[PDB]
């Protein structure tokens, strides 16, 4: 995954009698959370240059609609990553906090693999899948 | 004229509890933050006329 | 070049320089 990349971070390994959440763990995580965050940084910051330059550039009545469009893609994109960042934030508080490997819902444990495909999941399947089935039939 | 919370502030504030300059200030920048992230260049001039 | 001149409507003439490039910003609600 480009993510496990970004940090020169490799996927964990729980040996035979490690404790739970330990030290060496926590330590594991908040590399592959800046870096990720320092990658997410680095998009929002890149985009904005060549978003820059367009704007400046008038296009022709005709072009405006196709330039247009590949802005609109781009924006709404970038608020996801804002949002992406506010919840690795959120996350990274969770390490800080020593509150982190639990589901929110039920006290019951998060997996360690299972975490670092996803480091900022919250809950576990059962609640996690619960929750998105309420969603369909609370919203449609 | 402290940030007693925080979020956006309103200008009508900012003009009372700061002064004339400093709502000028605020509103000039803010705007420009919206043209120059865009890379369209407007002379503060301008828009202080409309200030 | 030089300095404005006395009796330019410069109320105008500033006006029209903000509007114009508003085509080019984007009208949704960028959020930064
Ligand atoms: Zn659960």
């Amino acid at each position: 995954l480009s993510i496990l990349a970004i940090a020169g971070v490799e996927p964990y390994q729980e040996k035979p009698g490690e404790e739970y959440m330990n030290e060496a763990q926590l330590a594991h995580f908040r590399r592959i959370l800046e870096a990720w965050r320092n990658q997410l940084r680095d998009e929002v910051d890149r985009t904005v240059t060549h978003m820059q330059d367009e704007a400046a550039n008038f296009p022709d009545p005709v072009d405006r609609a196709a330039q247009e469009e590949e802005f609109s893609l781009e924006l709404r994109n970038r608020d996801r990553e804002r949002k992406l960042i506010k919840k690795i934030e959120k996350t990274l508080k969770k390490v800080e906090d020593e509150d982190f490997g639990y589901c929110e819902s039920c006290g019951v444990e998060i997996g360690i693999r299972r975490l670092e495909a996803r480091p900022t999941a919250d809950l576990c399947i059962d609640c996690k899948t619960l929750a998105e089935i309420r969603e369909k039939q609370m919203a449609g | 004229g402290d940030v007693i919370s925080d979020g956006p502030e309103a200008p009508h504030d900012i003009l009372r509890l700061r002064g004339v300059h400093a709502v000028t200030r605020y509103i000039v920048n803010e705007v420009q933050d919206v043209y120059r992230l865009q890379g369209v260049k407007i002379n503060d001039k301008h828009i202080e006329v409309i200030v | 070049g030089h300095i404005i001149n006395k009796g330019e409507a410069i109320g105008v003439i500033a006006a029209q320089s903000i509007g114009e490039p508003g085509t080019q910003l984007t009208m949704r609600t960028f959020h930064i």
